């Protein structure tokens, strides 16, 4: 039931959660972002740093 | 980061 990312659809593939505590979405769809592996230290989504 | 795969 829950959606996410900034494409509001369900969970799939593989995802990524932003590194900001405070993110009203938290988890991300790799294809959404531009990310083809998960980053090895900090990341934040779009909408934390635009 | 953390990721999860589903
Ligand atoms: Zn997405
Ligand atoms: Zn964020």
């Amino acid at each position: 039931e829950p959606t996410y990312c900034i494409c509001n659809q369900v969970s799939f593939g593989e995802m990524v959660a932003c590194d900001n505590n405070a993110c009203k979405i938290e988890w991300f769809h790799f294809g959404c972002v531009g990310l083809k592996e998960q980053p090895k230290g900090k990341w934040y989504c779009p909408e934390c740093a635009t | 980061a953390r990721t999860k795969q589903t």
